[PDB]
């Protein structure tokens, strides 16, 4: 009988409760809800739950499969944590930790002073920006340590917690590079052009160095409150422009300090761009007191 | 769902 070979992540649908829509993914839905006893010590836990549309294509379900699986093996304060999986019945439910304020792009946009949904507080300060950069870098460094290239780092894929901690999310495009330290895409596929490195666009190659390039664009998204990168140029135009050595300007009044990291991230030669650990190292001295307490950078694991 | 953020493609090289 099957009962004697259970999945440790299986969770009873009975423990899950949906409250509202947190957003819509390209082929599923993300809901906010609470789950009864899914974490030892917590009677109830606020959570985000991802579903998959009946009409989801094989490819999409295959991408959804990878997302959940790579996550099963992560454990880092700056990475969205997987909590359980409901598969006994339909529809399948993937339960993750709730990031109260949603994705960074949305969040950033709400802080605009004219935003119809401004929460009542000023745009991110220099300090709050370094903190974000530092948290995204840490999570990513952890990811790199585990030997995984994300391939799709952007504001939309970064989440913001109730306490405002930013964490890496959406691991659908993630790939193991353990043996070769790189991933070379084969055929055709939906790629996030406006966030890709030149070598990745030219030869379809992905490294932690290309992920560093995306980080820079995320810094840019951050300092412009999530405007559109290469605003006014079609994906085909950007592709040609970047491969020719092109890159983004510094958003208006972008902090000098932030502009520097972007200069480093967009070096044409991938080997010259910095690594995430070096990025946390550059900012470690101007962060919340709790950082050394939860960062991967400060943990014994980082060896 | 930022669909516009993706382009169907194969390495130009
Ligand atoms: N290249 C791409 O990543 C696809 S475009 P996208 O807008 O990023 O959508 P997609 O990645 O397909 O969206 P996803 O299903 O991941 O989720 C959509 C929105 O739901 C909110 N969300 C997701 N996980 C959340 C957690 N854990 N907690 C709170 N809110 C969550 C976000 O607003 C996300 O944009
Ligand atoms: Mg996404
Ligand atoms: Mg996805």
């Amino acid at each position: 009988s099957s009962v004697f070979v259970p999945d440790e992540w299986e969770v009873s649908r009975e423990k899950i409760t949906l409250l509202r829509e947190l957003g819509q993914g390209s082929f599923g839905m993300v809901y906010e809800g609470n789950a009864r006893d899914i974490i030892k010590g917590e009677a109830e836990t606020r959570v985000a739950v991802k579903t998959v549309n009946e009409s989801a294509s094989l490819r999409e379900r295959i991408e959804f499969l990878n997302e959940a699986s790579v996550m099963k093996g992560f454990t880092c304060h700056h990475v969205v944590r997987l909590l359980g999986v409901v598969s006994k019945g339909q529809p399948t439910l993937v339960v993750m930790e709730l990031m109260a304020h949603g994705d960074l792009k949305s969040y950033l946009r709400s802080l605009r002073p004219e935003a119809e949904n401004n929460p009542g507080r000023p745009p991110p300060t220099l300090q709050e920006m370094i903190q974000m950069a530092a948290e995204i870098a840490d999570g990513m460094a952890y990811l790199n340590a585990k030997k995984f290239v994300h391939r799709d780092l952007a504001a939309r894929n970064c989440m913001v917690a109730h306490d405002f901690t930013v964490k890496i999310g959406d691991f659908g495009m993630t790939r193991d590079i353990y043996e070769t330290d790189y991933y070379r895409k084969g055929g055709k596929g939906l790629l996030p052009v406006r966030w890709m490195a030149p070598e990745s666009l030219k030869d379809g190659v992905f490294t932690t160095s290309s992920d560093m390039w995306s980080f820079g664009v995320v810094l840019w998204e951050i300092t412009s409150l999530a405007e559109q990168p290469y605003q006014g140029l079609s994906n085909e135009q950007v592709l040609k422009f970047v491969m020719d050595g092109g890159y983004l300007d510094q958003p208006d009044n972008c902090p000098e300090r932030v502009t520097d990291l972007m200069r480093m991230c967009w070096q044409f030669n991938p080997k010259m761009r910095p690594t995430f650990l070096e990025i946390v190292n550059l900012l470690k001295d101007d962060l919340h007191p709790s950082f050394p307490e939860v960062s991967f950078f400060h943990s014994e694991e980082n060896k | 769902p930022a669909t516009g953020d993706f382009m169907n493609m194969s390495p130009v090289g």
